[PDB]
């Protein structure tokens, strides 16, 4: 009992499947792969390149601005949604 | 025992990765070792550097919270399955979807890909699950069969071609051409939320709160019992050396000796910077293409990899 | 005393010169305001009394005006403790002025 | 005059509510305030007072 | 001593608590912008 | 036992540092 | 109208909170125990919520246990 | 097969967090062996969703820890879904993209 | 034979106790449990198809 | 106009209410009562009907916890009272009796 | 300035602030002696004001 019905979206499309070739990276050279070597030496080199890489004789106050060097707040990343640094952010732009 | 079986090594945790805004519910490992990708509650999926640990590209599309990806070996898609209803097809030459498989009725918890096929497996809370001629978008099949929702499935060549269980605690072995049940286990008392193959055996496990099978095939002889830990458990993924992992709600995780049930490690990991304690435990994890390293995904909102220590003994 | 109050009332009158029907708390800060009128060395002395005694208020209403870019803070108080703290203000920024607290510089200047 | 300071400082010290909330402001001053602009600038003369310095 | 709300630590460095033997690295923005392809075409 | 539930009936459906001390004595 | 609402509510919500309070063959709300006429059951009820009606009750309490 | 859309977004969100924690928790608590709280489990959730709205501390005075790890958990994450939806659609509006009657003032009474 | 009633003699019905209780071993391989093979694996794939 | 003094009746009616009602819907509360709002009447139960307040002399601690703390933030009376437990406007009028006997 | 916050590479030039409303000619140019001189000044502004009080 199959109803004469259609829909738009049914309809064909993309009726071809692309395999993957070879230089995409077929099944075939994965097969023969020694991926530990690989993942190694990309790792070594990754790390490589990040070693690479790196008067007024009158006043209240004595300076306040002596250590204070910004403070890894921003690379903490926070699971709770009130307190993270994103959301301070955002509270801070968007409430007057 | 045998005795004092197998001696592997411990792992240790090699490194963190945040950058999710979302619990990270999936990971999967491109067949090349080149990139992992995770989705989230986040309604993204990122697709990360193995590597280097950096992000190499954040998709967006989902509308609710992504739950299961899959990279195809012998197509460059990848197949993702959300809360929202939606399994999706993305053709990774464009970073576009080209595809979208429709007709389940509620979220879809999980998804696999037929190794030589071409046919996509899909489970839902709507206790179905549906085999998906992945050209031509069309459910081949609908697998009654289960009372509740459907929650891990997997798929393999040989015989019992479909395994998969639900929350209603019971396994179901699904033969493909027929799309009917061809075997029911119902040795768990709780709800089976994963399930693996062993890569040689020819066997497979099944993990509840309660604790973890092992059974033969085909038909699902009983085989063994792993008793240890004691969480409802999200995560069983296997190494060809016979590394077992349970990941849990609770954030531990135990290593397990496929053979004997030793359990050899138990890992406990900190929760991330922020967080709450409350928040912890691994929604699901995976081994690259080289079994050296071990990803998971947590509550957290990071991507935490293990790595294998080489001093070891 | 009379001019500053009067003064007052005025400004606060001023935000409901439309006059739709507004609302019940509304209401009754246009009915207590113009009581201010009919009977002012009352109000005066009310307010002096309150200005020497009562450290402690009523709760004020927030809301946020939205200009799609920032939000702007909105307070709502009981209209006592409005024409009260509105004389107030008139008579700090007239004895102000007069005694010349603010030097030049400060420049929200009534002058220009 | 004494009086007046301790009214206007005790009126910065109220109950915020909006909905369900309610909070005390023990610290911040309220803008909504109708006298809250003398506070603002006279407050701003004592900065300047630091910035510009005494004798300038 | 005290500290200004401006700062105030509430949870330790991210580093601190994992422990010094692995790395931990916070990935937001991507690389690779999205042009380009995971898996390239053959030609 | 340990299972017993609270019913959720629905309602819907502090310390002082001494630091004030110093300052206010101060000032 | 709404007047002849509130006339209905404050007669049951006297009813709930209320074993002394009554109406009588009028419309009005009676303290058996002392004796009182209350123009509205609530107003009458402050009064059943008093601590003179309270007395009297325990004062008749004792009366009768004696 | 209806499809998720902007009508049943917040709708279809609440629905399948109730599923989740039911199946969860149902299938993971258990040993009530009748029926454990299910209701009374869910209208626990919502009474923390709504404390956690009104910035008031919650606090049940008998609980098992597990279900209170659980629901400071799933409330948690609606938190961070309903918060990170805030900050896009106040970017949005910025930007002055969206037209919308009810995204406005839904969106100021989140900030 | 309850429980095989509505169903042919063919499908199978797990009902004795025997069948839940466990059988141990089988050792590292036995012929008993493998993949059907690669042959057995295309013509089951060729007839499905 | 609508503001005036509280009367038994009203309050008592007000105790039914909130009992009947629950704390947080006060427009319904309003509605029975005459020649009252909701913020008058939310403000009436927390400031003085609310069982939870304590009404009663202070004792010595309370004194001393009360003097020295008003020193200690002046004239911040909603910030004190739940320091020591106490309604504003209660330990408000005990402080200027405290002032008043003292001299 | 200089002497508490020294610049080697010369990057007091990167997140300076110009006003890119203007044509090019009437924006302002950068260098050292000029740039270097805004910041010594905005930040000898700055330590004028304790960070509890206000902050610039
Ligand atoms: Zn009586």
């Amino acid at each position: 009992q199959l109803s004469k019905q259609y829909s738009s979206r049914d309809l064909p499309s993309h009726t071809k499947i692309k395999y993957r070739q070879t230089t995409q990276d077929a099944p075939e050279e994965v097969r023969n792969r020694d991926f530990r070597r690989e993942l190694e030496e990309r790792e070594r080199a990754a790390a490589r390149e990040k070693n690479r890489d790196r008067w007024d004789d009158d006043v209240v106050f004595k300076n306040c601005a002596k250590g204070v060097d910004d403070q890894k707040k921003d690379k903490r990343f926070v699971n709770d949604t009130l307190r993270s640094e994103f959301h301070k952010k955002f509270m801070e732009k968007y409430i007057k | 025992t045998m005795p004092k079986p197998q001696w592997h090594p411990p792992w240790k945790l090699y490194r963190v990765i945040s950058g999710h805004l979302g619990w990270v519910r999936c990971i999967a490992v491109e067949p090349g070792n080149q990139w992992f990708v995770t989705g989230s509650a986040d309604r993204t999926i990122k697709i990360w550097d193995l590597a280097s640990g950096k992000l190499k590209l954040s998709l967006t599309g989902h509308i609710s919270t992504v739950r299961g990806v899959i990279v195809s070996t012998r197509s460059p898609y990848l197949f993702s399955c959300g809360e929202d209803k939606q399994v999706k097809c993305w053709d990774l030459e464009y970073n576009k979807v080209i595809r979208h498989y429709h007709g389940h009725l509620s979220a879809v918890y999980g998804l696999d890909l037929h190794p030589t096929i071409d046919v996509l497996v899909t489970c839902s809370r709507d206790s179905t699950a549906r085999i998906w001629d992945v050209r031509t978008k069309a459910s081949v099949h609908t697998l009654s069969g289960h009372t509740n929702a459907v929650a891990t499935v997997r798929c393999q060549a040989a015989e019992p071609q479909i395994i998969t269980g639900s929350h209603d605690t019971t396994i179901r072995l699904w033969d493909l051409v027929a799309g009917k049940t061809r075997v029911t286990l119902t040795n768990h008392k709780k709800s089976v939320r994963a399930v693996v193959l062993h890569p040689r055996h020819y066997t497979f496990a099944s993990g509840s709160p309660d604790n973890i099978k092992q059974w033969k095939f085909p038909d699902g002889s009983f085989i063994q019992n792993l008793s240890g830990h004691n969480a409802i458990i999200n995560t069983l993924t296997v190494n060809s050396d016979g590394v077992l992992v349970s990941g849990a709600d609770n954030g531990t995780m135990h290593l397990w000796d496929w053979r004997t049930g030793y359990n050899f490690q138990r890992v406990h990991a900190a929760v991330q910077p922020g967080s709450l304690d409350s928040e912890s435990g691994i929604f699901a994890c995976a081994f690259d293409q080289s079994e050296s390293r071990l990803l998971t995904a947590e509550a957290d909102k990071t991507i935490k990899v293990y790595r294998e220590d080489d001093t070891a003994t | 005393d009379t001019k500053l109050l009067i003064l007052a009332l005025e400004r606060l009158k001023e935000a409901y010169s439309v006059k739709s029907r507004l609302n019940q708390s509304q209401r009754e800060e246009l009915g207590l305001i113009e009581q201010a009128y009919d009977n002012p060395h009352e109000a005066l002395s009310r307010i002096k009394r309150h200005l020497l005694t009562q450290r402690a208020f009523k709760e004020v209403g927030i809301e946020f005006m939205d200009l799609y870019s920032h939000l702007v803070p909105v307070y709502d108080v009981e209209p006592l403790e409005k024409i009260t703290d509105a004389y107030l203000d008139q008579y700090l920024w007239y004895e102000a002025d007069k005694r010349r607290l603010f030097p030049p510089w400060i420049k929200p200047a009534d002058t220009e | 005059d004494h009086n007046i300071a301790d009214y206007m400082t005790a009126k910065n010290n109220v109950v915020i509510n909006y909905k369900d909330m309610n909070h005390t402001n023990s610290y911040g001053i309220i803008r909504g305030l109708q006298f809250a602009s003398f506070i603002v600038q006279y407050y701003g003369l004592v900065m300047d007072l630091l910035v510009l310095g005494l004798h300038r | 001593e005290v500290v200004l709300h401006e700062d105030k630590k509430y949870y330790p460095t991210a580093e601190e608590v994992y422990g010094p033997e692995v790395e931990t690295i916070v990935q937001e923005e991507d690389t690779q912008p999205l042009t380009e392809p995971i898996i390239k075409p053959v030609k | 036992q340990e299972w017993k539930i609270p019913p959720c009936i629905s309602n819907w459906k502090v310390h002082i540092n001494e630091n004030f001390a110093k300052l206010a004595e101060a000032l | 109208s709404s007047s002849e609402s509130n006339r209905d509510r404050r007669e049951r919500l006297r009813q709930l909170a209320l074993p002394y309070f009554m109406k009588n063959h009028l419309g009005s709300y009676e303290c058996k125990l002392c004796l009182t006429l209350h123009n509205n059951e609530g107003s009458y009820l402050a009064h059943t919520q008093g601590k003179k009606h309270q007395t009297n009750l325990a004062r008749r309490a004792a009366k009768e246990a004696k | 097969a209806k499809t998720v859309t902007k009508q049943r977004v917040e709708s279809h969100f609440d629905l399948e967090l109730r599923a989740a924690v039911m199946h969860d928790i149902l299938d993971m608590m258990p040993e009530g062996i009748k029926q454990n709280k299910a209701r009374t489990i869910l209208q626990h959730l919502s009474e923390a969703w709504r404390c956690w709205k009104a910035n008031i501390p919650w606090k049940v005075p008998g609980l098992p820890t597990p279900i209170e790890n659980m629901i400071l958990r799933y409330v948690k994450a609606k938190a961070d879904w309903w918060t990170n939806t805030a900050h896009y659609n106040r970017e949005r509006i910025r930007r002055g993209a969206t037209v919308d009657k009810t995204v406005c003032k839904k969106n100021l009474g989140r900030l | 034979a309850i429980a095989r009633q509505g169903q042919s003699k063919d499908k199978v019905i797990y009902s004795k106790y025997t069948d839940l209780v466990p059988k141990e071993v089988m050792n590292a391989d036995d012929p008993d449990l493998q993949r059907p093979d690669e042959e057995a694996i295309k013509e089951i794939t060729e007839k499905t198809r | 106009i609508k503001g005036g003094v509280w009367r038994n009746t009203e309050d008592e009616i007000l105790k039914a209410a909130v009992m009947k009602y629950g704390k947080n819907q006060w427009s319904r509360i309003a509605s029975l009562l005459h020649r009252k709002s909701a913020k008058q009447c939310k403000a009436r139960w927390y400031e003085w009907l609310d069982p939870s307040i304590k009404k009663t002399e202070w004792s010595r601690e309370e004194e001393e916890k009360l003097l020295h703390l008003a020193k200690l933030m002046p004239t911040q009376w909603r910030t004190i009272a739940p320091i020591i437990g106490r309604t504003a406007a209660q330990c408000l009028e005990h402080y200027e009796f405290l002032l008043d006997k003292a001299a | 300035y200089l002497t508490e916050h020294p610049d080697p590479n010369n990057e007091n030039i990167v997140g300076y602030n110009n006003k890119k409303c203007w044509p090019r000619d009437a924006r302002m140019r950068l260098m050292k002696h000029d740039v270097n001189l805004g910041r010594a000044v905005f930040w000898d502004i700055k330590n004028r004001l304790p960070r509890s009080v206000t902050t610039v």
